[PDB]
């Protein structure tokens, strides 16, 4: 069962907590970008320029 | 300083990584006269009374 | 007598205080789960945080 709550739960959370709702290949996109500023910040010290992140991530950047 | 002890120790150290100075943070930094720019704007820090 | 007073310096070292000890919750949150050898120092302590 835990799989199917834990589903349960994450679709509906990616679901309605937005204002806004987002398709979920988005959010988790988004979770992506997070994660790589966080190693990016002290890794560069200051802070991934906005194109900085593009060619770490996949997409047209 | 990141240390591991032996799983069920006396401590003993299994590894060590001194990651260097990891950043935290921008603090900001007071000018020669005392003043702080916080957005291009001085701003001064009133002491306090408590 | 009962009146202190206290001023820019003390006052950074109180709220980067508070920084530190919310970022103490996290680093216990991360050492929780933690692989011996992945990680370091870095990848736990946030920036925008502090």
């Amino acid at each position: 069962a835990t799989w199917w709550i834990r589903q349960a739960i994450t679709r509906s959370i990616a679901d309605q907590a937005r204002t806004i709702r987002i398709p979920v290949h988005m959010i988790e996109t988004i979770n992506k970008l997070n994660r790589i500023s966080r190693q990016m910040l002290q890794e560069m010290g200051r802070e991934p320029t906005p194109e900085e992140l593009a060619e770490r991530m996949l997409m047209p950047e | 300083r990141l240390v591991i002890y032996e799983r069920e120790a006396p401590e003993g150290t299994v590894k060590d990584i001194k990651e260097q100075e990891v950043y935290m943070g921008e603090i900001p930094l007071m000018t020669d006269n005392g003043t702080f720019v916080i957005n291009g704007t001085e701003r001064v820090i009133v002491s306090q009374l408590h | 007598g009962n009146r202190r007073i206290r001023s820019v310096g003390e006052m950074a070292e109180n709220q980067f205080r508070v920084g530190l000890v919310r970022v103490e919750r996290a680093v216990k949150e991360r050492l929780s789960l933690g692989d011996l050898d992945t990680l370091m120092p870095q990848d736990m302590i946030n920036a925008k945080p502090i």
